């Protein structure tokens, strides 16, 4: 499938990515782990999304074989199944703290003296605990959604494939997940929106690159992650009757998604780590 | 007459300039030339002490040369065992603005006061296990910069009012005044014997006091700016002083002037603290950026560095033993140098 | 009014200041020398003792 | 020993010219910010102004303002205001202060409780 | 035996832990000012040889614990090193016009400070009905202190408080804009002055100062969250 210069250029960009956004996800690691004084509550949440995108970056190399390599999956079908469980399990964990560290945003400046008392430390250990628990619930799933399949005309060794289940696209359960993940886009994308307008409502009222910086934030996660959630769609609804034209729509939405997936794990770092001046000190 | 009397000064001051300079035949550097260098002293952190919510104004060891206290201006004490970095005891203060803290020798007390113009007894071998206000020493019209225990009855302050102060604990009445400075007495140190003490007022001299006659013995001067910090050498015969020009100074008692000088041009930052060690070859102060300086006290050269502060160093303390030094800063935290 | 007691206070002062028994700066300096050389082996921070010894190990 | 020693000043008509002059002893001239600061009888000290390490920054009190000129000479360890247009209200004692500590940018030197970097004051007097 | 000493000290640091909640919670102020200036009222209006004063008040159950230095000699250059971490100095000039001068320099120096450079101060321009009854009674000249004052012209942005002669206006912004340009003229925007005009009796310096604090902690907050 799609023509090897198109895919060559997606690997490229995959493993420049892939050692920008590990270099990213160590330092925020390293620097949060060494000083104390940097131990905050949002460097906390950066910490677990900074772990959440290494781990994507780490599963990386296996999608990517997946995609462009092709050889066939003659690993474990456990492997396949894990893998995906750990790479959405980290993609829900990210999205979770990205929306926590919103709302703790929008304390702290629309409520500088609440937040002061309201805000417990010891509470978004706790906060954190329950993204990965959810994150965990949500992606469990994929045990049953996932799995190695094979053409049904040939050998099961030279086209052994990581992918969906056909009985997971027979059963209905592919359109299940596919709003389950969507939910994963519209609670996040709603909560940032309105958060952050509010917080550019009141600083505007330095502030102006306060405001760009929020206003960089959303258009980020909504350019990484409509197309992830509308290919998912797309490729669920590529397995009904007379939707032929729409398969090739599809693939090249989810391939286009999968560059922006790993795009969003390279940026994030850059995104909420480096605009502080604290963060770049300690670098 | 005031015209006179002033003539007069001046004319004294003449001839007491006149007889320590006759007093001065040779300088301390050509007579230390022919010493080896000490080396480089390179200082590891074996211990960091956390718990301080504020910034710390000032430690004191104990005669153990384990437990240690240290005063942070959020309002506490803090009695730590450095060994382990056990927290022994943690007082809270009345008054949160402490700037000065003290541990008796016995290590039955100690104090602590600051702008609150009060020297509070602490008790901490109380018979029902809990430490208690022993007593509140109040007198001083300004802050408390120092205090200093002679004994479990008597301690030493001194005041931003320029005037220090022995008292008797157990009275709670100032047993002798101490006048004669006119800035604010920044640090005292008491002398090994227990006999004298010296002190830095803010007027770019120190004093050397007799605790029993309550007289100022000797004047030093030398200085630019004011004195944050004085610490005797180990033999009671000399004393280092640590200025806000950014240079340390050596008094000798018995010669009565300025023997070395410890600055560099790449330092135009205030000392806030000295201290000797053991044998009295490396002096160590503590200065306004963030890093302490070792310097060899008989060569006048910077042996070393302690770096690893990311504020202002305010304390500085040597154990008796010499084993380690303790540096506490503003960022809040205690370390612990070997 | 109190000043010109002040400068008589200072005056005064000076004088048992000046009839001090000073020595020369040599002598001191010697001294100090002196006492380092003999204190050097017992200073810790001077000469740094072995890890079994120290206690902060 | 830190010594300031003021010069000039005295006896002067309304309308008259003065300069006086301060010797600094015992630090580093060139490190410190100077200031001119000056007591009237029956009165509390008053800040008059003030010059820089360089003399690049100077300021004035108001009053002042436009009449007297501050200066120093770092070669030579000397602050001079030349103070033209003599007013009866400039009947006062000057002294010469110095910033407590060098390199800073702040001053606390117009205390009354015997600040220790200023001078005996020289007194300037105008009158008919 | 050294567990017990472990267990003594796992209770201490129980405690301490207690502590900086509070601590973290309370808002501490310097209150600083003059003699002629009113503070010495102004702390009287929080109605919710001793060397410092402690005035704790309540604004939105916010608690803030001012501080008035009591017992102390004039030389400040010492003991205002205590204050570096405060979260604001309310500074009290009285306004008669000669003390705005000292007053100008003494807000100069705690400007420019090496250990209040991260300090905002809170400047209660005071007693403004004083001035407003000076400035009318026309017998005492801003000029004669500040000749600047002889071409100073009220900007065309400066909000009128309804009610006010134009002199008064005139003066009271001129007074302000002493301090402002003290306060923009060194430094940067590490730390900002909010002059108020007050008087002692206002029952609403307790709001202002919390409106205040708002702002202080909020342009901290942009820091500690990485959005600056
Ligand atoms: C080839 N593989 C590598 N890729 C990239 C794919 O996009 C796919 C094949 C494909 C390739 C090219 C063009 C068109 C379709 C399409 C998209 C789906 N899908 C997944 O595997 C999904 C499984 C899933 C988890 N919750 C869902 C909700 C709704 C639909 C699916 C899922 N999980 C991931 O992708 C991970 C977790 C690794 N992030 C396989
Ligand atoms: C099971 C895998 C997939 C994910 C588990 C999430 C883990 C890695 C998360 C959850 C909570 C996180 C911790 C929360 C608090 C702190 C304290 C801080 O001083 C260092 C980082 C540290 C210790 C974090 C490291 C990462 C962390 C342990
Ligand atoms: C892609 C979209 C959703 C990005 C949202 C941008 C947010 C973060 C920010 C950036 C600039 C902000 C605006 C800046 C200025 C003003 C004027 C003010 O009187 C009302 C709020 C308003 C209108 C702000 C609303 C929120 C705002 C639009």
């Amino acid at each position: 499938l799609f023509p090897a210069p198109l895919l060559a250029g997606v690997t490229a960009t995959c493993v420049a990515l892939f050692v920008v956004g590990i270099a990213g996800n160590l330092l925020t690691m390293l620097v949060v782990s060494r000083f104390r004084e940097l131990r905050t509550t949002t460097n906390l949440y950066l910490s677990s999304m900074a772990f959440s995108d290494l781990l994507i970056f780490l599963c990386m190399p296996l999608d990517l074989v997946r995609l462009w390599q092709y050889r066939p999956w003659n690993f474990g079908d456990l492997l396949c199944k894990l893998f995906q469980f750990v790479s959405e399990s980290c993609t829900y964990a990210t999205v979770l703290t990205i929306t926590a560290l919103s709302v703790e945003r929008y304390f702290a400046i629309c409520f500088p003296l609440r937040a002061k008392v309201v805000v417990t430390k010891g509470r978004v250990k706790l906060v954190i605990f329950v993204i990965w628990a959810v994150a965990f619930c949500s992606a469990g799933p994929i045990f049953v959604l996932v799995g190695v399949e094979h053409e049904n005309g040939t050998d099961p060794w030279d086209t052994n494939e990581c992918r969906p289940t056909e009985f997971a696209v027979r059963s209905g359960l592919l359109t299940v997940m596919v709003w389950v993940s969507s939910i994963f886009f519209f609670l996040p994308v709603f909560c940032l929106t309105v958060l952050y307008s509010l917080i550019g409502r009141k600083l505007w009222r330095n502030h102006k690159q306060t405001v760009k910086m929020l206003a960089v934030v959303v258009f980020a996660f909504i350019l990484c992650w409509l197309p992830f959630h509308v290919g998912r769609y797309l490729f669920s609804k590529s397995f009904e009757p007379g939707s032929l034209e729409i398969a090739q729509i599809s693939q090249y939405c989810n391939l286009v998604s999968f560059v922006l997936f790993y795009l969003s794990a390279a940026i994030n770092p850059i995104l909420y780590n480096i605009m502080s001046k604290k963060y770049r000190v300690a670098v | 007459e005031l015209d006179q009397l002033r003539q007069e000064a001046e004319q004294l001051k003449n001839q007491i300039r006149d007889a320590r300079k006759a007093c001065a035949d040779a300088t301390l550097s050509q007579i230390t030339n022919n010493i080896d260098p000490v080396g480089r002293i390179q200082m590891r952190t074996r211990r960091t002490l956390r718990g301080h919510l504020a910034k710390i104004y000032a430690m004191h060891w104990g005669t153990d040369s384990r437990l240690l206290v240290s005063a942070s201006q959020d309002g506490k004490l803090i009695i730590w065992d450095s060994y382990t970095t056990n927290k022994v005891h943690a007082i809270p203060l009345r008054s949160s603005w402490v700037m000065t803290c003290a541990y008796a020798p016995s290590g039955n007390y100690v104090a602590c006061g600051g702008l609150d113009n009060i020297c509070s007894i602490y008790n901490l071998k109380t018979r029902e296990g809990n430490v208690r206000v022993s007593r509140e020493l109040a007198g001083h019209t300004g802050y408390l910069s120092c205090c200093r225990f002679l004994d479990d009855n008597q301690i030493v302050t001194s005041s931003g009012d320029t005037t220090c102060a022995l008292w008797d604990i157990e009275t709670g009445q100032q047993t002798t005044t101490f006048t004669g400075h006119t800035g604010d007495v920044m640090s005292l140190s008491l002398a090994p014997d227990t006999r004298l003490f010296v002190s830095g007022a803010c007027d770019a001299s120190a004093k050397l006091w007799d605790v029993r006659e309550g007289m100022c013995r000797q004047t030093f001067t030398g200085h630019e700016s004011d004195i944050n910090a004085i610490c005797f050498f180990p033999n009671g015969n000399a004393f280092a002083t640590g200025s806000d020009d950014a240079t340390c100074r050596l008094f000798d008692l018995r010669a009565d002037q300025e023997l070395m000088t410890y600055s560099h041009d790449n330092i135009i930052c205030g000392i806030t603290s000295v201290s000797f060690s053991k044998s009295g070859r490396l002096l160590l102060a503590g200065y306004d950026d963030f890093n302490c300086n070792v310097w060899d006290a008989l060569k006048a050269d910077r042996a070393g560095v302690l770096a690893g502060h990311d504020n202002r160093v305010s304390c500085l303390g040597v154990t008796d033993d010499g084993m380690a030094v303790a540096t506490g800063s503003w960022d809040s935290f205690l370390k612990i140098w070997n | 009014t109190a000043s010109i007691a002040q400068a008589r206070k200072l005056v005064e002062q000076l004088k048992m200041e000046a009839n001090i028994d000073r020595i020369k700066v040599s002598k001191a300096a010697a001294d100090l020398m002196a006492y380092c050389e003999a204190h050097a082996k017992e200073d810790p921070l001077l000469t740094p003792v072995p890890a079994s010894e120290n206690p902060f190990r | 020993q830190v010594q300031l020693q003021e010069s000039g000043g005295g006896l002067v008509q309304p309308g008259g010219s003065l300069r006086l002059s301060c010797a600094a002893s015992g630090f580093t001239f060139s490190n410190y910010k100077m200031n001119w600061v000056r007591q009237a009888p029956g009165k509390g000290l008053e800040w008059v102004s003030d010059i820089s390490q360089s003399g690049a920054s100077i300021s004035y009190t108001g009053s002042v303002k436009g009449r007297f000129t501050i200066s120093r000479d770092n070669a030579k360890n000397t602050l001079y205001l030349q103070m033209n247009s003599l007013k009866p209200e400039d009947t006062a004692v000057y002294y010469c202060a110095r910033c407590p500590a060098p390199f800073t940018r702040d001053c606390f030197d117009v205390t009354s409780t015997t600040y220790a970097y200023r001078g005996q004051g020289t007194q300037v007097t105008v009158s008919s | 035996e050294d567990k017990a000493a472990v267990e003594r000290s796992k209770m201490i640091e129980k405690q301490l832990q207690k502590d900086k909640q509070v601590y973290r919670r309370t808002l501490r102020l310097l209150l600083l000012g003059a003699d002629n200036s009113g503070k010495s009222t102004i702390v009287k209006q929080m109605r919710i040889t001793s060397g410092i004063f402690e005035t704790k008040f309540q604004v939105d159950k916010v608690n803030f614990h001012m501080f008035d230095v009591g017992a102390q000699r004039d030389e400040r250059r010492k003991w205002i090193q205590c204050f570096n971490d405060v979260t604001a100095i309310i500074f009290v000039v009285d306004s008669s016009d000669n003390r705005l001068q000292e007053a100008l320099n003494d807000f100069k120096s705690i400007w420019n400070n090496r250990w209040l450079r991260t300090i905002s101060v809170i400047l209660f321009l005071n007693k403004q009905d004083l001035l407003a009854e000076k400035v009318l009674a026309g017998k005492s000249k801003i000029e004669d202190y500040f000749p600047e004052f002889a071409r100073y012209t009220t900007p065309e942005d400066a909000t009128p408080e309804p009610g006010e002669d134009p002199r008064v206006t005139r003066a009271k912004y001129f007074i302000r804009k002493e301090f402002v340009d003290i306060s923009t003229a060194s430094g940067d925007g590490r730390h900002i002055c909010y002059p108020h005009f007050t008087c002692s009796v206002d029952t609403e310096n307790a709001r202002r100062i919390f409106n205040d604090c708002k702002d202080i902690i909020l342009q901290m907050n942009l820091r500690e969250y990485n959005l600056v």
